[PDB]
Parts: C-alpha cells; structure tokens; sequence
C-alpha cells in the first residue's frame, strides 16, 4: 500500500516495471580490479546547451565510496543523499573507523530504506557501490527491489546484457591493475554511439588511497589512445 | 474525460487538471459580480437572486468583510466561498498579530490564492468552487483589486467581473473609464452594469449589495449606505 | 584546559594544551583538544569533554555532508551557525566552549563559542580555564598581519604562560596551522614539561604477587 | 615516475621528424622494462606509435 | 480472485497467503536435516556466474544468534529485514533474560510477527519461509520450518526448495533416526541435493553447506568451506561408485 | 559520593603486544560487603575485554546494554570488533543518556584481530574517550592507582613483568582505600592466549 | 490499470504521470529563454496579457527569490506561484542556517528534491510548472538552472522553455555553436531576437519583461520599460 507493493501469486509485477524501466540507457559500467575499482558512465547531454560540469553522474558518498547509477536520475539523487546521511550517521555512531570498506557491506546492506521502504512508488535506479578500506577493494550493486549483489564486473544501461558479455570476454579477471579502467572504457565504448570525450565521459575510480572522481584532464588523457 | 477526471492530483493526458476545469463551470454557472478600482479606492457590486420571497432582507450576501480594510466579493458556491472567507478573515488576523499594522491586498490575495491551490493541488481535497475578488484602500497603497480564480491566481485588476456573465459586464467595464473618476459615479456605474446584466429576464428579482472602500471612508472596507443608495439603484434603472 | 587561536597573515593558527583532568587529577596527558571538522576548517575545545567531543563531531559530519552535497569548500560563518543553533537550542545544558578557526574563498576566519550559543568574531580568540593567560599574553604580544613563524611562536608564548600559570592545563602544546593551500597539524610542537627518571629499578620481579588460582585458555 | 615514458615518447618524436631508423630501433628494443612496468593499455599504444612512426619513412623492405 | 490483502474467499480460504507459500516452492533451495551430536543446513547457490566474487561469505545461510542459524528461500527483500528482525528478538530476549533465547520461542516470535502481517492491515504478506536449526539447554538440536502463512512446524528432515517434495521424498527413503551421525547427514544431505540438482556431479561452488556443533559448553556453527565440501562430493562420488560398479 | 555508592576499581594497563585489565572483585551498599565475586570485568571478544567501576546496577545495566549492541554489530558485520570501535560504541552509548548518565566509568583493554596491538583506553560517566598508551583506570580510587601505576610501569614490559606490576599496584591500591579490595581479579590477554588469575589479597 | 492515472511505473517501463506534467508546462500559452553570457545571465519571457483591465505592474512571471537569484515561471500560475514561494522559503531558511547566501544550483537542487518527492508517492501530484533560475555565483561566473516537474535539475548556456521551447532551443544551439562570447549587449539582444524569432511580434516594448543579473553589478534587476526599448532600439538597428 504505502511499502514496496504489488505482489501478485508468484510476482513481484510493479518491482519487474521499475527493472524495466531502470533498463535506462546510461550503461554505467563497474569493475573491481585488484588495487581497486572502476566505475565509468556516460554522459550523453542533449545537444551542447547542457553542461557537464553542473551535474554529476558519480557521487561521493564518503572519503572512499563512489557511487554510479542508472535509470531515474531524480531518484537517484534522494537515494545518493540518503546514502552519505547513513553513511555520516554511521561513522557518527562508530566515531572514527574511517569505514569504507567495513561500510560498503554495512552501507550497502542498510539500503533498505533504498527498497524494503520503497514509498508507495519504488526507486527506479539501480546503483553501483565503491570501497576499499579493507585492504581489499568492493564493488556492490543495489538494484530498485534487491540488495547486495557484490560484483566484479557489471553494467545497468540499454546494452548491459552485451556490455556485461563483453566484460566476460575481455576476462575482467583477477590480476588486472588498478588501469583496468581502459577495460571499463571499451566497455563504454560498445555501448556508446558517439566520439565519446573528456566531458561526455565520467568516470570515477576508488583504489586503497580513496575514492576520487578523475576530472576531464584525466578522462581525456585515458581516452587518448583507445 | 473518463478516467482522469476524477481526482485533482490526476493529471490529463494533455496536462491539464479536469477537477478544476469542472469547478471554473461552478463559478461560471452562478451569479456574476464586479468590481470596479475608482480613482480613490475600490467599489464592488453583485446581484443576488432572491430565490424566494420567503427569505429576509438580503441575507447569505455575496459580500464580505475579510479585514478592517479589506472586502472580498465572492461567486459560487457559496457555502466553500464563506468558508474561505473565514480562512481569509483568520489570514488577515495572524498577520496583524504578527507584523502589526494592516496586511497589504497584494500579501493577503497571494496567501489566500496559495491556500486555494494548497486544496486543488492534492487529491482527498477538493478544489474550490467560488472566485471573488479581493478589494482594498489606503493612503501609502492607494487602490488594490485582486480576484481569485477557484484553482488560479490572483492578479491586479483595474476593474474585473465574475460569475454568470463574464465578458457582458467586462465589455460594458472597458468601455467605461476608470481611474480618473471618483466613487460615488463608480457605485452609479456599478449599479448602471449590473442591470445592463441580464436580471428578470430569466431569472427572478435581483438585489444589489454595493461595497465600499477609498479615502471618502478612510479605509474601512464598509457596505456602501443603501438608503442613499437606492437613488443610484434609480439612476441605474434608467 | 587553555585553547587559543589568532589571525595571521596567511590564515589561522590554533594552539591548545593536553590536559584532561577528573577533579583535581590529571587523566589524559594527551588529550587532543584540537578537532577537525572540514579539511579547511579546525576547532579547539574547552569545557565539558564528551560534551564537546560530541558536539564538534556532529558539526564536522554535517558540514562533510553539506560539503559533499554542494561540491564546493565549506564556510567558517556556516560552521559557526550551525555550532550556535545547537548549543542555543540547549540554552547552555552543552557545557562546551569552543573555538572555531578555517579558511575560506573569502578569507581566514576566527570564532569564539561559548556553551550559552555566544559567538563572535575575533582576530585573537583565548578559551578554558586559563584561558586569562593566554588572553594576555595576545594582548601584550599581538601584532596585525604577522608571519606565519611569529603567529606561531606567538601562539606558543601564549600556550605556554597557560601551561605554567594553570595549574589545570599543560603537558604538552598542540598546534595547527592553516591557510589558502596549506592544512599542517603538528600534534606536539613543544613539550616544555619533562617528567623526571626515575632513580634506582623500582620494578617488581616475578614469584611475588602470590596468586589464588590460575585459568588460561588458549585461541587459535 | 611517468616523465621518463614522456622522454621516450620526446625522443621517438625527434627521431621521426629527422627519419632515423637504427636510433628508433635500438629505443623500441631498449625501452622494453619500461613497457612491462605501467598500464598496459597506455604501454600497448606507445608500442603502437612507435612502431607506425619507424615503418613510415625509412623503407627498410628487408627489416620491417 | 485476489483483493487487498486482508480479505477471505466466499470459500473460506486466504488464497493471497496460500499462493504467496506456494510461490516459496518457486525459487530458492534449502534442506535442513537434523542428527544427533550435530543438526546441518543445505542451501542450493542458484546463480553461478562467474562475474561474481562471494565475499558476503554466505548468501542462503545467516547465522542469527549464537546458538542458531536460518535459511531464507523467498524474495531477498523480506529475507533481509526478517533475518534482522529475527536477530533483534534474539538479543532482545539475550537481554532481558541473559540467557541464549531458546530455538522455539525464537521461531514463535517470528511466526507471530509473520502472522501480525498477514492479518492487520492493509500490508503484503511475508513472501518468505526459512528453516531455522539450533542447540539449547531443554530439548538439544531443534530444528524448525516456517512458512509465510506463520505456521511454523518443528521439523527433523525438511526441504523448502523447488523440489522440495523430491528432497523430502528422498529424506523419507534415506533417513534413519537415531543411528544418524553428523558424517551420515553430511552424506544424506549431499546426495538429497545432487538428486534434487539435475546435473550430476555438483560443484562445491553451487552448494552451500552449514553445521552446528555442539563443542565443550559451547555451540559452534561452522559454514563448510569449498575444500571440505569438495571433499565430501569425492566421498560421496566414491560411494556412488563402488555401489554401482557392486552389482 | 554517588560514584562510590558501591565502591569499584578497575585497572587497565599495556604491555608488549600484549594487555592487562584488573578489577576489585567486591560489591556492596556504603558500609558493608554483599558479595566477594562481583563480576566488573566481561569479555567482549577472544582478546578483548571491558572494565566498569561505579553503581553496581550501572556496571550490569551497562555491561548488558554494551553486550546486545556488539552482539548486533557482530552479527550485521561477520567480523571481530575493533577495540577503536567498541570504545567509540561506549561512548555513543553512554553519550544516550546525558541527561541520565550511567554512573559508570568503563575501560577497554584488548588486542587488535589481526595487528595484535595493544589498545588501552578509558572513559568517563558521559562518554568522553581518553585513549593512551600506559594505562587507564577507574573507580573510587583512581587517584591511587595513578599513584601506583606512575612508578611502577615500564614500556615495553614482558607479559609476566605485566602482569606482576598490574597485580602490585591493584593489591596496594585496594589495600589503601576503604570501600574496595577483598580479591582482585586480573585478565592478562597475549596474540593466543588469556590468563585469568584471582590474586592474594587482604579479604577485610 | 490506472498506470497511466496515478504516479506509477508503467507496464513498458516509463512514467507517464510526469510525461503529462511536462506537456502541462506547454498548457498555458506561454515562453521563456535563458541566455548565459560571459558576465552575465538574462532570461526574457512574453507578458501575455488580455485585455487592459488587468495590471501589467502585476502580471509578471519572474521574481526575486533572493537578492542575487531571480527565477522565470512557466506553466500553470498557481502551481508556479506556489513553488516560488517555496524557493523564496528554501532561500531564506539556507541563509539562516547557513551564513553565506544559498548558491543558485544548491537552491534548484532544492527545488528539484521537492519536486521528486511530489512525483513520489501517490496522495500528492506534481506541480505543473516549469522554474529557470539564474544568478551570478563566485568563482563560476554567471550561472543558469532549470528544475522541472520531474526533478531533473539541470541547463546551462542557453535554455528555453515553453510551448514553442524547441525552436527557441535549436535557434540558441546555432548561436552558441557561432564560437563567440556574449557580452553585456550581445547577451540580451540574443535572448531578444530568439524570442522574436520563435514568435514574430517585433515585440513592442511592453510585452516581454527581461531579468538581468550581471557580476559587477549584481541582484535580480527587472529592467524597466525604457531599458527594454533602449534595448529594443539598439538591437533593431
């Protein structure tokens, strides 16, 4: 009624709309190396009247969780603010673990309030989670009715289902670097329909170091020779 | 049709809100009403249809005193329209409690109009279904009129109309001149308007409840003197 | 407790003693009283510990999170109201006193709270017990657009006349240093108080301390 | 660390525009520890460059 | 016909309760098989793709308490918050009694609760049943069965999966009480589960097993990792050998 | 005054790689004995363990109340605490009650999971964390223990020299204050092993 | 059914209550064009107004929410009016939690947030109109947002809305592709001819209404009759 709703004998047909519809378009590719991990969206604005500096597709939730997403951006920016308060009141409550990593399952497992409460209307996103301070790197993945997935190598746009063939078959793998991210941007590469640059790439990577999000310098640099 | 008119929180396919394109045709089927900014304050003017001679003298009337300066005229259903003038009346109050001195129209026009579309915007309640306008003096503003739609806006008018005939009284308010005359001609003129309105012809007797506000009652939104002004009720006959 | 800041040239410069005392004893000889809130922006603090302690990391995750959501650097005035919507809500229940400097877009500032939700703004800024020591000391010895070495060793004149003529604060100087591009902590700067050896090996060998009884139980 | 990939990228850039061909193949068979030291993809197209730079102008039939 | 979910059917039945349990049977997979001086869980790991990386450590198995452990086998969503709710009652009732909640009432509560949302309001039912198996101090090894419909039953060979009349059927012919051992379970409920998964020869990885022990003055619930599991399928393919070869 | 309503004193000390935490083991009202078996010391972990000194009811509740929030934790997670962590959990909880305060005084002494360092810290009835490398104590006498405790530690000390030293300086301070004393309990935790000894004191 | 009734995801996988909403913003006869420039920010919409009994003083569809922001409404008034005076409450309540002035993103971040949670759950349903805030921020220049029904806040440069929005947009496209800064004259004499252009009037200087908000000066100013046909004169020359 006014929780995640509309369970028919055997279905869940108002949580398979809200997968349709988090289908989306924006391939948001994710892959955990084994320094850290890789998530790279696209940024397809329409026309140039758009700026892409203004807006972000990859969100900081704290010092080392980054944060892709997909489908229903307005929803997605409730769920990343939710996120850093639940972040925030964790690391409130356990003052100074500086958790990621111990947090990303933590973090990942109290997006509840993400869909367990979904509002009468599901969240319509799907969202891609970064940590590593564990000496070992996460890739987590919340979809609108799920839970934690823990991928190493997935992607949510149009093409995720050939975005995520071609992330098996160029072996995502278990020795690749942290520069996995070329991998991460020839997976783009396949579900983008463009010159793909600078500004209509954003990507944002999180190794032992923390999380930052590469700014056009970096991403054109990578771009270059591809 | 069908489907989307049946909640306010429903929207058209084109993008419209039905429940309120419905209670426009409330305000439309009743009776009309004006009010008319002089050169030194505000006169308003309605017709009321006795329905039945069993009633008093003019009773349930489409005046009303919101505030000490302030008067709305209203047209509708009347019972929400009273209602509303009662939210409006405790408007009026709380600010004067809270910022002294008078409420500005403009303030209490916007605040009521907010209020009204805080009751079409959701969906248990239903939209309004009176427009009025909101007519006020004074020295430092000089003349205020802002009318009300049942789901619209409130917007600055130097004379407006509303209720059964629109446009017949707003031909005959544009063709007379405004803001250089004073009010006493402009309750004649009111007068003169509303019976150029259509009155018996289809209908029954009507009564003419005529308001007041300007300078030559320092304020003080009253209903005007209807001994005195049975003579302008006279020259309006002819 | 004795904390003091001031206004150099280049930005603010934050001094503090280490002593946490329970009555009349002392508890903690490094008690960090210097707290970080945004990676521009520190605070020092007086008064009730955990009080304090609770407080400043309230604020400093807050502005984190509003940081976060606006993308840009946060504010000292910012700060400054949130710390005083706070402790005025409380009317002064929060026996906090705290001091609040940082560095902005539009240049350092310094702020004195006091647990009643008093704020200001000063080029010098002395707080805690001996607070009156250090006070001084900026009033004899302050200088408008000093150094950054001078604002230090000021500083550390003043932390230093706290420590020596307050008996309820000391052992240590901690100091922060912080301006357009630099966020320096220094932790002890200076420890003018050295406890002495102690003469002869007051140690206790084993096979004293008879015991009752004895349980071990390994782990893995 | 990575201002030493950017001089052998420098040097193959003056090796290409006065046309040297030995200099060129002695850096491409001496820069190898360097190229099994960084990314692999950023390695792969230096390779790459290098070798469309040498096989451009020198037309050595019998060695490229 | 189905309505809001508190409703009745000019039968009598709630056929929105009844078609969310038999949607448990779809989906999921998990037996629990109960023995002396040990009581196991076997959970059945439905997706296998490589691109994942098994670090939540335990998908199907949660360990809830200290002297007990569930297995969820309906959607994941009200997996989560059941199994966090459930241990919230445990270390409520470890609280207030300072003592291991026993198995029982632990599976009462819970039930209840399942039963409170099936029969108030206008919320869904708990599409979820679990198993629970646990050691205390008045009856042992318990083990428990629950059903969305809030009707648990306390259980001693049981499977709530997609063949779950299979596996039972294949417990009933192969169970033995009294002479079981936790070594016979660890067999029974391999070769229940290699019968129940079409294709032979199991992977360690697509199974996923759990024990409780009882130790000295302590239980212990371990998760049997990849290589003891892989080497009770070498076992049990040892035996499915020498029998067949035998005749 | 009311924090020695039932006496209590609780010490927590560092070693090389290696913890100690003691605690009187008495409770009762002003004046009188109850009970020589009071349990102040209650292990939060295979090497890890918390001290309460104050209200006997306070040390229980807060003893119980810490317990079901870890056991939480623990569950939520899979893996052990960290000491920074538990300590940071004290403090929040008795932060909870400010206005109510548990007039308690706890102290963490325990070894890191994996590191094996030694952490020691205390805190006071609010909550304030006070994290050192020495020692950490709490109760009625706290002040004799600082006494005790700041001629008698060695960094770097070998866990019997540890452990000799903690046991000195609790049997001295019980022997010199009025409301605690008649048996002290002592918990030496290492990288594999703990040692629980009840020592010889003066049972008056 | 009712997926295209109530605020629920559709059986194809879309949302067809704020599609609507969005075609409400067209509903009204209306538009408005965002022009960024290299100091300053102008956004001029037609004042359709019927008849000269109302008071053009009070007809207007831009407004202050702050000293230094000024939005542009489009759509349905009432809704308009409402979500301005949620943005001026938005402004103030930001400044006095916050001492510096709320930037104009964070402000249409806001906005946008309300907006999402009214096209979340099903007793509310979006308000139809479509906000353009602009204002001038440090350390970015001129800065230029739009919040929609949805809650996708966002725009930039150049940006039109209203019933004849894609023209205007494809016109500022071209012109902002022309690699060509925008000074203070060029920045409103683009914004004017895309206006005229999209609607051939000539636009007489009474029925646009521009608001300007420059860096060395700045604040929301509504220029007046005369500045318009200044304006007007030098641009038609």
């Amino acid at each position: 009624f006014s929780l995640t709703t509309f369970s028919p004998s055997g279905k869940l047909v108002q949580i398979e709309y809200a997968l349709a519809a988090v289908a989306g378009g924006a391939p948001s590719v994710g892959i955990k190396a084994a320094n850290g991990v890789v998530l790279a969206t696209e940024k397809k604005q329409k026309s140039i009247l758009y700026d892409e500096r203004s807006v972000h597709k990859v969100e900081p939730i704290t010092k080392h969780i980054g944060l892709v997403y997909s489908g229903m951006g307005p929803d997605y920016r409730v769920l990343v603010h939710r996120a850093r308060k639940l972040a925030q009141q964790y690391y409130l409550v356990y003052q100074e673990p500086i958790p990621t990593a111990q947090l990303v399952q933590r973090v990942a497992s109290v997006m509840q309030e993400y869909t367990q409460s979904g509002g009468v209307r599901p969240f319509g996103v799907s969202l891609l989670i970064c940590g590593w301070n564990e000496g070992r790197p996460y890739l987590f993945q919340s979809d609108p009715s799920g839970a934690y997935f823990a991928w190493k190598a997935t992607a949510m746009g149009k093409n995720y289902v050939n975005g995520k063939t071609f992330l098996e078959k160029r072996y995502n793998e278990d020795l690749e670097l942290e520069d996995a991210i070329h991998t991460a941007i020839l997976t783009l590469k396949e579900s983008f329909e463009g010159q793909m640059t600078e500004d209509n790439i954003e990507v944002g990577i999180c190794n032992e170091a923390g999380f930052r999000r590469l700014t056009p310098t970096e991403v054109k640099d990578y771009l270059a020779a591809i | 049709g069908t489907g989307y008119d049946l909640s306010a929180s429903t929207f058209s396919p084109d993008g419209r809100v039905f429940q309120v394109e419905y209670a426009m045709k409330a305000v439309e089927n009743s009776s009309t009403a004006i009010g008319i900014r002089c050169k030194d304050g505000v006169v308003f003017g309605v017709e009321k249809l006795v329905l039945s001679k069993l009633y008093e003298e003019g009773s349930n009337k489409r005046l009303f005193n919101v505030d000490r300066h302030v008067g709305m005229a209203v047209a509708g259903l009347l019972a929400d329209a009273r209602s509303l003038a009662d939210i409006a009346r405790e408007e009026a109050s709380n600010f004067r409690s809270n910022f002294g001195y008078n409420i500005p129209l403009k303030h209490l026009a916007d605040r009521v109009a907010m209020y009204v579309h805080a009751y079409t915007l959701y969906s248990a309640v239903r939209p309004f279904g009176c427009s009025f306008m909101l007519g006020s003096y004074s020295v430092n503003d000089g003349a205020q009129l802002y009318m009300i739609d049942p789901s619209g806006v409130s917007y600055g008018y130097w004379g407006c109309a509303i209720g059964k005939a629109r446009q017949a009284a707003k031909t005959e308010i544009e063709k007379l001149q405004m803001k250089e005359m004073t009010c006493r001609d402009i309750v004649k003129e009111v007068a003169k308007i509303i019976y150029i309105v259509h009155d018996e012809v289809k209908d029954k007797a009507f009564e003419l409840e005529l308001s007041w506000v300007g300078e030559l009652t320092n304020g003080r939104h009253e209903i005007v003197p209807k001994d005195i002004r049975e003579e302008a009720e006279k020259y309006a006959k002819e | 407790t004795t904390i003091a800041g001031v206004v150099y040239k280049d930005g603010i410069v934050l001094g503090a003693d280490t002593r946490a005392t329970e009555g009349m004893v002392v508890a903690d000889k490094n008690c960090s009283k210097i707290h970080f809130i945004s990676p521009n922006i520190y605070c020092c603090g007086a008064g009730t510990a955990a009080d304090t302690d609770m407080t400043t990391q309230l604020i400093s995750s807050n502005l984190e999170l509003h940081s976060l959501s606006t993308g840009r650097l946060p504010r000292v005035v910012t700060a400054n109201r949130m710390l005083k919507q706070m402790l005025f809500r409380y009317q002064g229940y929060i026996g906090a006193a705290l001091v609040l400097g940082g560095v902005d877009v539009t240049g350092p500032h310094l702020y004195s709270i006091y647990p009643h939700g008093s704020t200001d703004k000063l080029p010098y800024v002395t707080m805690g017990s001996g607070s009156l020591a250090a006070m001084a000391v900026f009033e004899d010895k302050f200088r408008p657009d000093m150094e950054e070495e001078e604002a230090k060793n000021l500083v550390s004149e003043a932390i230093a006349a706290g420590i020596f003529n307050d008996l309820g604060s000391g052992s240590n100087i901690d100091l922060c240093v912080i301006s357009k591009n630099k966020l320096d902590f220094l932790r002890p700067y200076t420890v003018p108080n050295k406890k002495g050896t102690r003469l002869g090996r007051y140690r206790c060998e084993k096979g004293t301390t008879a015991v009752l009884t004895e349980k071990i139980t390994p782990l893995e | 660390v990575q201002v030493k990939e950017q001089s052998i990228l420098e040097l193959g850039s003056l090796l290409a525009k006065t046309g040297q061909a030995a200099e060129l193949g002695g850096l491409l068979k001496y820069v190898r520890p360097f190229l099994n030291s960084i990314s692999k993809a950023k390695a792969a197209r230096l390779v790459r460059s290098l070798l469309d730079l040498f096989l451009d102008m020198e037309a050595a039939t019998g060695q490229e | 016909y189905d309505s809001r979910t508190t409703i009745f059917s000019p039968e009598g039945r709630l056929y929105q309760v009844e078609y969310a349990m038999e949607a448990i049977g779809h989906a999921g997979t998990c037996l629990g098989i109960l023995a002396n001086d040990g009581v196991l869980l076997a959970a059945e790991r439905r997706n296998i793709h490589k691109l994942l990386d098994e670090v939540f450590f335990s998908e199907k198995i949660y360990k809830l308490n200290e002297d007990m452990a569930c297995s969820v086998a309906g959607i994941t969503s009200d997996a989560n918050v059941l199994t966090n709710e459930l241990r919230l009652i445990a270390q409520r009732y470890l609280l207030q009694y300072q003592e291991p909640i026993p198995c029982e009432q632990l599976v009462t509560a819970l039930c209840d609760i399942k039963q409170a949302y099936t029969q108030f309001g206008g919320k869904r039912p708990f599409g979820v049943s679990l198993l629970y198996i646990g050691w205390d101090k008045h009856y042992g090894f318990q083990l428990y069965q629950s059903d969305p419909s809030g009707n648990y039953g306390g259980w001693k060979a049981t499977c709530i999966g997609n063949n779950s009349a299979a596996a039972v059927s294949m417990l009933k012919q192969d169970y033995k009480e009294g002479e079981m051992t936790l070594k016979s379970a660890l067999a029974l409920a391999i070769k229940v589960l290699n019968k129940t998964m079409d294709v032979s020869k199991l992977s360690a990885e697509k199974v996923e097993i759990a024990t409780l022990t009882r130790e000295n003055g302590k239980t212990v619930i371990r998760v049997l990792k990849q290589k003891e599991v892989e080497q009770l399928i070498k076992k049990h393919e040892e035996e499915e050998a020498k029998a067949e070869r035998e005749k | 005054s009311i924090m020695s309503y039932n006496g209590g004193a609780v010490m927590a000390m560092k070693g090389k790689n290696c913890v100690a935490i003691a605690a009187d083991r008495r409770f009762g009202i002003q004046a009188q004995m109850v009970t020589t078996d009071f349990q102040k010391i209650f292990p939060m972990g295979d090497r890890l363990y918390i001290g309460l000194a104050g209200l006997a009811t306070d040390v229980q509740t807060v003893a119980q109340r810490l317990k079901f929030r870890l056991n939480l934790y623990e569950l939520k997670e899979g893996r052990q605490i960290k000491p920074y962590t538990l300590m940071s959990m004290v403090a929040n909880l008795l932060y909870e009650k400010r206005f109510g305060p548990y007039y308690t005084e706890p102290v963490i002494a325990g070894l890191d999971p994996k590191t094996f360092k030694p952490f020691i810290c205390s805190l006071d009835l609010i909550g304030c964390p006070m994290v050192t490398d020495d020692f950490v104590v709490s109760g009625t006498c706290a002040e004799q223990m600082y006494g005790m405790c700041e001629s008698l530690w060695e960094p770097n000390m070998d866990p019997d020299h540890l452990f000799e030293t903690i046991s000195q300086a609790m049997l001295n301070a019980v022997d010199r204050d009025a409301v605690s004393g008649m048996g002290v309990i002592v918990h030496i935790i290492e990288k594999d092993k703990i040692t629980t000894r009840t020592l010889k004191a003066r049972m008056d | 059914g009712f997926d295209r009734h109530i605020t629920i995801f559709s059986p194809e996988g879309r949302l067809y209550q704020v599609e609507y909403a969005f075609k409400a913003i067209n509903q009204g006869g209306l538009t408005s064009v965002a022009v960024r420039g290299k100091d300053c920010a102008v956004i001029v919409t037609q004042k359709k107004v019927p008849d000269k009994l109302l008071d053009s003083s009070t007809v207007t569809h831009l407004f202050k929410i702050t000293e230094n922001i000024g939005c542009v409404m489009t759509g349905m008034t009432a809704d308009s009016r409402s979500q301005v005076q949620r943005a001026r409450y938005e402004a103030a309540n930001w400044k006095y939690k916050y001492g510096y002035e709320i930037p104009v993103d964070m402000l249409c971040k806001r906005i946008a947030d309300i907006s999402q949670v009214y096209t979340q759950n099903a007793e509310m349903r979006p308000l139809g109109c479509c906000m353009i805030l602009i204002g001038i921020d440090e350390e970015q220049g001129p800065q230029v947002y739009k919040c929609d029904p949805a809650g996708y806040y966002c725009g930039f440069k150049a940006t039109a809305a209203g019933v004849k929005q894609t023209e205007s947009t494809s016109f500022l496209e071209k012109k902002v592709k022309k690699k060509f800064d925008w000074t203070f004259e060029q920045t409103v004499e683009t914004a004017i001819t895309c206006l005229s252009t999209v609607l051939s009037i000539d636009f007489k200087p009474s029925e646009i209404e521009v608001g300007v908000v420059t860096v060395e000066n700045p604040k929301f100013r509504i220029l007046t009759e005369a500045e318009i046909d200044a304006h007007l004169v030098a641009l038609a020359e």
